[PDB]
């Protein structure tokens, strides 16, 4: 259970800040270039 | 029954005498 | 209301003066 | 006890002592030409102001016309930007790391404690003042206008009243 | 180190402000009866100009002051009524020391 | 402003999104001892403490300096009274 737990929290927080860049690019274009560093800082 | 009741004669303003003393530490 | 939060009250503080150096002045007015 | 008692000096003073003060502090300029306390008369005479113009209470210190600014908007811009971005690369830290979470945490606060630098040199009393001036100043000119308003109907109405009765003559 | 007559005077006028000092210094007998206080008293109306009115930190006391400057001619009595009539009379005081001040 | 090109933060290992049961070869005690087998069914009836462990051995658990020569002396002594 609390495997589950960590890999469905991993999967929420995978898809939060995906969405998150998605859209800080979206409607902030000037900052999208270190918000994919921020990806590569991350993974 | 009873002829009359007592009229209220609180007195709040009555400033009271409490003697304040062992404040400090 | 139940915070007391210090240095900031509408009216003077009874633990600001008991903490001011007034108290021990006035314990040290023989040393004045 | 509770209260502190009065201060000390505060007896020395009686009636006498008041009556006799302008003989006293004549005496006393006449001779001068810490305040050492060498005469009970010596608290009556005003304080001189410390010259270092500061005073000391509680463990703290204290001391025309309306009697870049741009840099600073832009800094706070960036910084708002930058706030942002960092707040994003910190929620990706709890998402993969969260571990050493808290090492970006404490930065980004650093950012919103300089906003509220960026707050100290930008104040605002200036502006409290500019607007309840217009607002005192917009209520004058509409009591005033009123006033001319009032004043120029009564006159028309009594100009239509004297034309009526020279009509009626 | 000791503090000078200046600090003393000042934290004494703020906390004149308070309505317990006031009623506990006013349940003494000898504290009206000496004239020595109300002399101080008096001696402490020069702080009402500037720049001493700068220093201060509660302006309420200013008029509390002066209110005990009433006091003098008044009367002890009305003891009992200081928090009642200073609890009703807070509005319009505190509006008249804004627009002394304020305006 | 905190974009530090120097600041790589590497993968934490082993990662909890892989098999991590897998990573060092792990499967045998816990197919050993799984809740189920591969078709789901119950495999041995499950229980609390050790006492069948020892079912095997002869016995009725129901309810669950030094001289060793004078002393094996001194028992014989008493059981032969």
């Amino acid at each position: 259970r609390s495997n589950q737990y960590q890999r469905g929290k991993m999967h929420g927080l995978k898809q939060l800040r995906d969405s998150l860049a998605d859209k800080i690019v979206d409607e902030f274009p000037e900052l999208k270039e270190p918000v994919e560093d921020i990806i590569k800082r991350t993974s | 029954p009873s002829y009359s009741p007592t009229s209220p004669s609180y007195s709040p303003t009555s400033p009271s005498y409490s003697p304040t003393s062992p404040s400090y530490s | 209301k139940g915070a007391v939060g210090p240095n900031n009250f509408i009216w003077p503080a009874e633990d600001a003066l008991r903490r001011g150096m007034l108290a021990m002045a006035s314990l040290h007015s023989k040393e004045l | 006890s509770l209260y502190p008692p009065p201060p000390p000096y505060v007896k020395f003073f009686t009636q006498s002592n008041l009556e006799k003060l302008p003989k006293y502090k004549e005496k006393k300029a006449a001779s001068a030409k810490e305040e050492e306390i060498t005469c009970a008369l010596d608290y009556l005479i005003p304080p001189p102001m410390p010259k270092n113009q500061q005073y000391r209470a509680f463990g703290s210190i204290w001391q025309e016309n309306e009697s870049n600014y741009q840099y600073k908007i832009q800094e706070l811009r960036k910084l708002l930007k930058s706030l942002l971005l960092n707040y994003l690369e910190l929620i990706g830290v709890l998402s993969i790391n969260p571990d050493m979470y808290e090492r970006k945490v404490e930065n980004i606060r650093t950012i919103l404690v300089n906003i509220h630098h960026l707050l100290n040199e930008y104040r605002q009393s200036r502006e409290s003042l500019i607007m309840l001036l217009e607002e005192q100043l917009e209520y004058k000119r509409g009591e005033i206008r009123e006033i001319e308003q009032v004043c120029k109907q009564v006159h028309d109405k009594l100009t239509s009243i004297q034309d009526t009765l020279r009509t009626g003559s | 180190p000791l503090p000078t007559r200046f600090e003393v005077e000042l934290e004494f006028i703020q906390s004149l402000a308070n309505i317990q000092y006031v009623t506990y210094l006013l349940t003494q007998q000898q504290i009206w009866k000496s004239p020595n206080f109300k002399n101080y008293l008096k001696y402490l109306e020069y702080w009402c100009n500037p720049p001493y009115s700068q220093c201060i930190v509660y302006p309420n006391c200013l008029f509390i002051l002066k209110l005990l400057n009433g006091f003098m001619e008044s009367a002890l009595e009305g003891l009992d009524e200081l928090p009642k009539i200073i609890q009703l009379q807070g509005p319009q005081w505190m509006n008249e020391m804004v627009e002394r001040w304020a305006n | 402003y905190y974009v530090d090109p120097e600041t790589t933060y590497t993968y934490q290992q082993p990662n909890p999104l892989q098999d991590l049961i897998s990573v060092y070869g792990l499967d045998d005690i816990s197919r050993q001892v799984a809740r189920t087998n591969l078709d789901g069914t119950k495999a041995v009836k499950l229980r609390k403490s050790y006492k069948n462990q020892i079912a095997d051995l002869s016995g009725k658990f129901s309810t669950i300096n030094f001289d060793w020569d004078l002393c094996s002396s001194v028992l014989s002594q008493f059981e032969r009274s």
